[PDB]
């Protein structure tokens, strides 16, 4: 399930927090998408996208390797620090035609997912 | 803070615990509780695995003007044992508490949510709203018991739960 992909990811040295939700491929089944946040002074690249995916196949199996890695400095959270995932379902799956903390994190979100 | 904000509760197994403001000098309190939480409760807490604050967050939890934002300990011997928060949206508050898995079912999340609503009365806030998860069915007891009804549930399953003060 996402709490193990979840708890994989967090378990990386380089990687703070991690939120995963599935989402309808249609050529992958389903597809794992994982929004994750880097620790203060690390900084996303192409070589730590491969380590953070061969890390999870180690720690869980290929099965639950993550599709698509979006590195953010920006999880929805509600006041009290829950995360939306909601709004990370949406995002991921482009269904975005419509507690929040911080709604600028919204716009950023979908300009990385975007990149 | 007013004094009455401090006081002690009595728990389930006849025995008190002292519930307070959370002040700026608690950092390390606060820190020392949170690693007597189960990942399960932290997971239940923060929707996502979240093993240790980040400063921040340690900071944002130990500093608070006590009105839009209020924070309150439960403690014995002087050790955290549980919080309980609100941060508001409006007169509305977003309300979150967290016990220590070695001391749920004493009394505590209850005294701590009835302490955070007379808070809240003071400092004009009108209503409580709270997220949780759907399978965390001790946690929407202790809110159920408290009074808050479900008002709407979402697509990830997490339960809206609003409380009229």
């Amino acid at each position: 399930g996402t709490a193990e992909i979840e708890s994989a990811l967090v378990a990386h040295p380089k990687i703070a927090e991690a939120a995963v939700v599935g989402i309808p491929h249609a050529i992958k089944g389903q597809a794992i998408y994982a929004y994750v946040t880097l620790n203060c002074g690390e900084e996303p690249s192409p070589e730590l996208y491969a380590e953070v995916r061969n890390w999870v196949r180690k720690e869980i199996g290929p099965l639950a390797t993550p599709d698509v890695l979006h590195w953010t400095d920006s999880l929805p959270k509600t006041r009290s620090g829950k995360i939306m995932r909601r709004i990370l379902r949406k995002i991921a799956a482009g269904d975005t035609s419509n507690t929040l903390a911080d709604p600028g994190v919204v716009e950023k979100l979908l300009e990385e997912k975007q990149a | 803070y007013p004094a009455h904000w401090e006081a002690d509760v009595v728990l389930r197994d006849g025995g008190t615990a002292r519930v307070r403001p959370i002040t700026v000098d608690d950092a390390e309190r606060l820190v020392s509780f949170y690693e007597q939480v189960s990942d399960e409760s932290k997971y239940y807490r923060f929707f996502a695995p979240y093993p240790r604050l980040c400063a921040k967050d340690v900071h944002r939890f130990t500093h608070h003007d006590f009105v839009d934002r209020v924070g309150l300990a439960a403690t014995i011997g002087g050790e955290f044992i549980a919080t309980v928060r609100y941060d508001r949206i409006a007169d509305e508050a977003e309300v979150a508490f967290l016990v220590q898995d070695a001391h749920q079912g004493r009394g505590v999340a209850s005294a701590l949510l009835e302490h955070i609503a007379a808070v809240a009365r003071e400092r004009g806030i009108r209503r409580f709203a709270a997220e949780v998860l759907p399978a965390n069915n001790k946690m929407i007891k202790v809110f159920m018991d408290a009074g808050y009804t479900q008002k709407r549930s979402f697509e990830d399953g997490v339960v809206r739960l609003e409380f009229d003060l």
